[PDB]
């Protein structure tokens, strides 16, 4: 339970397990920066990628000082 | 591998109710933009 | 802006990756022998001052956003006799990993996908005579940059390429207020059948066949001071797609588009010259060049200054570069830095490259 | 754009109506096997 984005190949949204310090996630997704920049916090932890397109997508989640990158697939 | 259920949208209940909306498009060999629905049509000439 | 770009596959292979070409603005086809000469000349390894030599490079991408995505680099030379060389090179470009999942508990099995990129090629230099020397390269390319879901394949698509390189060293001529160094370079590179990312006949792309032509010049005072001034022109041998078209309004699209696809290499290598309706001094636009300085001290201090330029209405990647190397006992620190000139986003931008090069075995003079 | 051509998200469908609820063109209402006598055979699928 220390930080997960359960449904990385997603046809919908993200669910962001974390900790108690809300989130500042944000995607960018293939090419330069095309920031989504949701507010999650500790128990409402649900994104929304599911219009934007399909591809391999950049996160920045951000517990505040827990600045933990990676990449999500939309499907 | 998932058995075949009659419940589509897993929320573990079948719905039996039949409120919907009817769209509908011709399929015919001479289908023409501006009516039908069809907002374009491209042609490709000659496919390898 | 850009009207029309040549579509190649594979363009990672033309992407500096070690830190001495990419602080001299990504030229090295005709600077001074060295460690990482397999990506632009393979022909100076045979005027290499050391027995051999390894050398790890790497160039991070995007590096505010992800940490993962980079292009890492290995080679490693081997000279026998005075007269020749082996090299042997492996350019990885990958996204890190994605440890994808579909459940919520912290313990269930993950699958890891990491679409990767990577070329590996050997190459054998053999110096002709005492100042020229030349090289053939065998290079075997991988794309695996797909992930597999369901009615998608992500198999990998290979190819594989030769590149022919000449490297002229002239000996030290003296001058009268120095006593500089000429050198000279050539290299054709990715000469090989068209990679198919789709494993079908009729979809596939041309590797990005390169040229490059360079000449440089070494002043040197007291012996251990130099001033090496590189000159880099480099070109595509592959047919730009036509524009507008030269006969509806799809039917010449299409039609122009599908005959510049039913092209093989061998005669896209020939039909690279033209295949516009410009003349000559609008061809000529097709070459982008590059200009370098860097000034060492006492052979363990360098740094670099370079300018790389494409045409406007191509590519458009214009930038200037520094680079600083040190040498401690054997190994080789270099650090890159670039900075943008064009209204494009290049994705070197803020990005510090690194390369590490370990030297060993016997000194052998250099002429 | 929300894709909806996803071969393996689709299953197969009920009886439909045509007009109103009340329309009985393809036994829709009926409550015995003739339910499915208009169902014609559908294949859906994308080529591997």
């Amino acid at each position: 339970s220390d930080f997960l984005v359960y449904p990385n190949p997603t046809k919908s949204n993200i669910s962001f397990l974390f900790d108690n310090e809300t989130a500042s996630v944000s995607i960018y997704s293939l090419l330069g920066q095309k920031l989504i920049e949701k507010q999650i916090t500790n128990q409402n932890p649900v994104l929304s990628v599911e219009g934007l397109t399909n591809g391999l997508y950049f996160y920045t989640f951000d517990a505040g000082s827990l600045h933990k990158t990676g990449k999500i697939i939309k499907q | 591998t998932l058995p075949d259920v009659e419940d589509i949208n897993r929320d573990n209940t079948m719905s039996t109710i039949n409120a919907y909306y009817e769209y509908s498009i011709d399929v015919k060999p001479g289908m023409q933009v501006g009516e039908n629905y069809i907002t374009d049509i491209r042609e490709v000439t000659n496919v390898d | 802006d850009i009207e029309r770009p040549i579509t190649t596959g594979v363009p990672f292979l033309l992407v500096a990756a070690d830190a001495r070409a990419a602080g001299l603005g990504d030229q090295g086809v005709a600077t001074s022998s060295d460690v990482f000469s397999q990506q632009w000349n393979p022909a100076k390894y045979a005027f290499a001052e050391d027995a051999q030599g390894l050398s790890i490079s790497y160039t991070p991408y995007l590096t505010d956003l992800a940490n993962d995505i980079s292009l890492g680099q290995v080679t490693y030379y081997n000279k026998i006799n005075d007269r020749s060389a082996f090299a042997g090179s492996f350019r990885y470009f990958g996204f890190g990993g994605i440890e994808l999942r579909q459940t919520g508990d912290p313990n269930e099995p993950t699958r890891e996908v990491n679409p990767n990129e990577f070329a590996l090629d050997g190459s054998y230099s053999l110096k002709l005579s005492e100042t020229f020397s030349m090289a053939v390269a065998a290079r075997y390319i991988r794309s695996n940059l797909k992930v597999a879901t369901e009615e998608i394949d992500a198999s990998a698509a290979g190819s594989f390429a030769v590149d022919v390189a000449g490297f002229y060293q002239s000996e030290e001529i003296a001058y009268s207020d120095f006593n500089g160094r000429w050198r000279a370079g050539f290299n054709i590179q990715n000469l090989g059948p068209k990679i198919s990312y789709d494993h079908d006949d009729l979809s596939a792309n041309f590797l990005p066949a390169n040229l490059r032509v360079g000449g440089g010049f070494d002043f040197i005072f007291d012996d251990y001071n130099k001033l090496g001034v590189s000159l880099e022109l480099t070109k595509l041998l592959v047919p730009t797609p036509p524009g507008p078209g030269t006969p509806s309004q799809s039917q010449a699209d299409e039609a122009n588009y599908k005959k510049y696809k039913d092209i093989g290499w061998v005669s896209g290598i020939f039909k690279s010259f033209g295949d516009a309706p410009g003349g000559f001094s609008e061809e000529l636009k097709e070459i982008t060049y590059s200009a370098a300085a860097e000034y060492m001290y006492q052979d363990a201090f360098a740094m670099r200054l370079g300018y790389y330029h494409e045409s406007p209405m191509k590519g458009a990647k214009q930038f200037f570069s520094l680079g600083a190397g040190f040498k401690y006992s054997m190994i080789k620190v270099d650090v890159s830095y670039l900075f943008s000139a064009s209204k494009v986003k290049n994705p070197l931008e803020n990005t510090l490259r690194f390369s590490l090069t370990f030297n060993f075995g016997d000194k052998y003079e250099t002429y | 754009t929300i894709d909806m051509r996803s071969a393996y998200a689709w299953s197969l469908a009920s009886t439909p109506f045509i007009t109103s609820i009340n329309d009985n063109t393809f036994n829709a209402n009926s409550n015995t096997l003739e339910y499915g006598f208009k169902r014609a055979k559908l294949s859906w699928y994308t080529i591997d």
